[PDB]
């Protein structure tokens, strides 16, 4: 529980920390711990040790007890944590084991495979087909109240999750006893709360987007970016028009490329991914293309907020025939990664460019989704004297979905005016 | 084999450049006896 | 933005190492710097060709290599050996002293820092 309460200057924290770890061997069988090559060799390929963490945080922090209106800052944080590690040949003893190292029984994920291989407790079969795998989950809860004026409330939020998942085969070198790495890989998944209202109410049909527009034109202010980041200013940066790359014969394979993108660098083309998930996040938040970030990921999550106004019963509407009258609107975007991985193209060959002479990108993706909504835009619920009550509110919502498979951006808007009204007649005399 | 996609139409690739067209994806082929449902199969709108 | 220059800094380090090793190397108005050990009997920016590359920094450190022959395309590669492969011929060695700017640029990948000058020893096996 975090006793922090003791300090009278922290009196208002309500910490809370939990820690789970677990651990587990499991025994090979021997059709692996005594595996005969055909060459008659017998080898252990050893068992598998499993880690395990469940770190939580919750914290409610009371910002009680010009900025005075926050009231609580309640911060949820979760991380998730695991190891799998096969061909370990060493047994456990009848109480436990602490063979890896002590914190790896109680879930340290500090790396034990380069020590597990040098004490010699690795398998020494060469073509070992079972992987070192590690995943890793962090979830961010953050979450305020804001009492800016006496009758509005105001709810932020702030997300954000972020999974890897990170598996490579190995072997031991006989001699030196090393750990040697082979083909590593890494997946997961991003999504973190943003902000993207400045293109909320910008008119997108299928004749007109002047978002759609911005990010079509973001796209060579990002290319020039990236390329003044990869050609670092020092030479002229090549152009897929320029004498040294001109624009190939009709019957060349790159002709249609080419012309295609006439005026930009030469790796970074209108199709390369590093080039349009920047323009299309600038383009979508609202954000200048020449200064916003180049990142995939966002570190930041941006709040989201939910306001309540109750505010409207003290002007004149005590007796103005208003017997009720509040407001409420609330946000919530998200940035999602459903799937990025990293890429054994992005490797130390002098092969740099692709097939459509883009350079090779780290971490690709298929999708990217902007989700945004209006949960309601604006509900207006409110009772006359005379008994009636209206309850009528807007709904918005778009989910810009940009595909890297075929470069196409799906987008789907929607739109809800809702109204209900109640009334009773009173004594109706048949 | 020579129908490697990374050799489309190198120097012996089986393939040319028509290979990626749905229209002239016949003629994409270099080798001869070529039929359209046995050595491939094409589809427009094909979903992952 | 920090775009960085690498370009003095590569040429100077460049010619330093071809002074402290004895190497006459001849440079082009790219930066690039070349020695031509032996030739053949000139692959073209639309051509296959086959290498034994062996890749490392100016410490001797590899950072990539190729002892059996690796078949590549030629558009696809650093800007170093568009400019360098064309040089010669099939079963020609060439020597190359690429910057960054005609390397992996001022970034770099993993494995090969930002601004770094590349050595590669190629052997040209073939021009399929």
């Amino acid at each position: 529980d975090i006793p922090i309460n003791k300090i009278p200057i922290f009196g208002f924290v309500k910490a809370s920390y939990s820690y789970t770890a677990d651990y587990m061997w499991q025994r090979s069988s021997t059709a692996f711990s005594e595996y005969e090559d055909p060459n008659g060799t017998v080898y252990d390929l050893g068992n598998t040790i499993q880690n395990s963490n469940s770190n939580t945080l919750t914290t409610t922090l009371n910002m009680n007890t010009v900025l005075t209106s926050i009231k609580n800052v309640q911060i949820n944080y979760t991380k998730n944590s695991g190891t799998v590690l096969p061909g370990y040949t060493p047994s456990v003893g009848f109480l436990g084991t602490s063979k890896p190292s002590l914190g790896f029984v109680f879930g340290s994920q500090d790396d034990v495979r380069y020590e597990a291989a040098k004490r010699g407790w690795l398998t020494t079969y060469q073509d070992f087909n079972q992987s070192f795998t590690q995943v890793s989950n962090k979830l961010l809860k953050v979450t305020a109240n804001i009492d800016l004026l006496p009758d509005l409330k105001v709810d932020l939020s702030m997300d954000r999750s972020y999974s890897e998942n990170t598996s490579e085969q190995y072997s031991v070198d006989p001699s030196t006893n090393e750990y040697k790495p082979l083909s590593p890989y890494t997946y997961g998944m991003f999504s973190i709360s943003t902000v993207m209202i400045k293109t909320a109410f910008s008119p997108s049909d299928e004749t007109q987007s002047a978002a759609f527009d911005d990010f079509r034109s973001n796209r060579l202010i990002i290319a020039n970016r990236l390329a003044e980041g990869h050609y670092g200013s020092g030479v002229a940066i090549p152009r897929y028009g320029d004498a040294n790359n001109p624009i190939p014969a009709e019957t060349d394979p790159n002709y249609a490329v080419y012309t295609a993108n006439q005026g930009y660098p030469i790796g970074y083309t209108k199709s390369n991914q590093a080039v349009l998930l920047p323009a299309f996040l600038a383009a979508y938040t609202g954000s200048d293309a020449s200064s916003s970030s180049t990142n995939i990921f966002r570190s930041f999550p941006i709040p989201n907020w939910s306001i309540k106004y109750n505010g409207l019963m003290r002007y004149k509407y005590f007796k103005d025939k208003f017997k009720r009258f509040s407001l409420q609107h609330n946000y919530r975007a998200s940035y999602t990664i459903n799937q990025f991985r990293s890429n054994f193209d992005y490797n130390s060959s002098p092969k740099v460019q692709d097939v459509n002479t883009n350079f090779y990108n780290e971490i690709i993706m298929s999708n990217v989704n902007l989700v945004e909504q209006f949960s309601p835009l604006i509900r207006m619920d409110f009772e006359l004297k005379s008994s009636l009550r209206v309850l009528s509110e807007i709904k918005k919502d778009r989910a810009l979905s940009m595909s890297f498979d075929n470069n196409l951006l799906t987008e789907v808007k929607g739109m809800e005016y809702i109204i209900g009204l109640g009334y009773r007649f009173k004594d109706v005399i048949f | 084999n020579k129908y490697d996609p990374a050799t489309i139409g190198q120097a012996g690739s089986f393939l040319n450049s028509n290979i990626r067209e749905i229209v002239t994806a016949k003629s994409g082929f270099n080798n001869t006896n070529v039929s359209e449902a046995t050595d491939y199969s094409v589809l427009e709108n094909a979903r992952k | 933005d920090e775009v960085k220059d690498y370009t003095a800094e590569n040429e100077k380090e460049i010619v330093d190492y071809l002074a402290q090793n004895n190497l006459t190397a001849q440079r082009t108005n790219s930066g690039l710097y070349y020695i031509i050990t032996k030739e053949g009997s000139h692959p073209t920016l639309n051509s296959n060709i086959t290498v034994i590359y062996k890749g490392y920094f100016t410490n001797g450190k590899v950072f990539d290599e190729s002892t059996e022959g690796v078949s590549y395309s030629l558009r696809t590669l650093i800007p170093g050996w568009k400019e360098g492969i064309p040089l010669l011929k099939s079963g020609g060695e060439i020597q190359l002293f690429v910057p960054a700017h005609l390397g992996y640029g001022s970034n770099g990948n993993k494995t090969v820092p930002g601004g770094a000058v590349l050595i590669f020893e190629i052997t040209l096996v073939s021009v399929n």
